[PDB]
């Protein structure tokens, strides 16, 4: 049963939520190999755990940069939630710790690369290809939302492809446990729901909107709202006009009209029927939800894998010296990390 | 084409989150 599974999942989550894991490794236990991705203020590096020989992906956050960008509470949210969740399509946090300068989150290394890079290279995914990935996000949001979690940064750049061709969601940077509504302007411009842009107070329905944008971008090769600058993107989003490529199927367009829906009383995922309005939509008719969950469905493609610590599926980045300090920075702000 | 327009735009690379 779904109710039985979710009831057990919530019990599991709450135990870890209430007593988070803390300080479970240290920096000199890893060799830092190569940068896998860099943002405005996070760096993720391929590392090798010396004692086990395992490769991991280590997210490094400069505490001082976190403070300057007013991301303290978000970063605490990020680690507290990621350490507490457990789902087949969520990246696993193995260790976390901090030093004088930085915060560290050590995840399983997902070697297949970002969905983003494959999507840009191939141009677009076929509808069945897009559906395979979309099904996994649907189940993932069902899991997250049941725990009163909002994810808040769905995009191809935060979705990794594993050795079996399945999705691993990374970047819990804006994840938040909230029962009521919330107000923070965060996400990625192309993926923001109108209510975020318009400072209205919003809820988990923004994740469903974001799913609409994701499906569109996967199937079209480009987002439904694009421009050179964020402000121009926001105008298009608030406008609530979406044009679909002529190759889009009738079922796909209908589903997207219901996800990319400005009216919250009408947006799929947010109605009385909740997630089942999406699961039961004609576009997903060929989807076997249990088989997706159990990872028994054949993947559209398997990424190339040359070796245990191969980074071929990732762009190269300029390397930077790790921040180091003789004195502890921002001790009080990150005491719980 | 919309695709050509996108490909010529300034946001075809990895997009950073905003806060
Ligand atoms: N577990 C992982 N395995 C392999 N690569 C990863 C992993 N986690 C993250 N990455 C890569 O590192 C990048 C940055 O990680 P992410 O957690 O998205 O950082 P961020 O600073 O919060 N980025 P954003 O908020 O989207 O601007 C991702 O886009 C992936 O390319
Ligand atoms: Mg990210
Ligand atoms: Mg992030």
């Amino acid at each position: 049963s779904v109710k039985e599974f979710l009831a057990k999942a919530k019990e599991d989550f709450l135990k870890k939520w209430e007593t988070p894991s803390q300080n479970t490794a240290q920096l000199d236990q890893f060799d830092r190999i190569k940068t896998l991705g860099t943002g405005s203020f996070g760096r993720v590096m391929l590392v090798k755990h010396k004692e086990s020989g395992n490769h991991y992906a280590m997210k490094i956050l400069d505490k001082q940069k976190v403070v300057k960008l007013k991301q303290i509470e978000h970063t605490l949210n990020e680690k507290r939630i990621l350490q507490a969740v457990n789902f087949p399509f969520l990246v696993k946090l193995e260790f976390s710790f901090k030093d004088n300068s930085n915060l560290y989150m050590v995840m399983e290394y997902v070697a297949g690369g970002e969905m983003f890079s494959h999507l840009r290279r191939i141009g677009r995914f076929s509808e069945p290809h897009a559906r395979f990935y979309a099904a996994q996000i649907v189940l993932t949001f069902e899991y997250l939302h049941s725990l009163d979690l909002i994810y808040r940064d769905l995009k191809p750049e935060n979705l990794l492809i594993d050795q079996q061709g399945y999705i691993q969601v990374t970047d819990f940077g804006f994840a938040k446990r909230v029962k009521g509504r919330t107000w923070t302007l965060c996400g990625t411009p192309e993926y923001l729901a109108p209510e975020i842009i318009l400072s209205k107070g919003y809820n988990k329905a923004v994740d469903w909107w974001a799913l609409g944008v994701l499906i569109y971008e996967m199937a079209a090769g480009y987002p439904p709202f694009f421009a050179d600058q964020p402000i121009q993107i926001y105008e298009k989003i608030v406008s609530g006009k979406v044009r679909f490529p002529s190759h889009f199927s009738s079922d796909l367009k209908d589903l997207l009209r219901n996800l990319l829906q400005v009216d919250l009383t009408k947006r799929f995922g947010n109605l009385k029927n909740g997630v089942n309005d999406i699961k039961n939509h004609k576009w997903f008719a060929t989807t076997d939800w249990i088989a997706i969950y159990q990872r028994k469905v054949e993947a559209p493609f398997i990424p190339k894998f040359k070796g245990p610590g191969d980074t071929s599926n990732f762009d190269d980045y300029e390397e930077e010296e790790i921040a180091v300090s003789i004195n502890e920075k921002c001790g009080k702000e990150f005491t719980e990390f | 084409t919309t695709y050509a327009d996108f490909i010529a735009s300034g946001r075809t690379g990895r997009r950073n989150a905003i806060h």
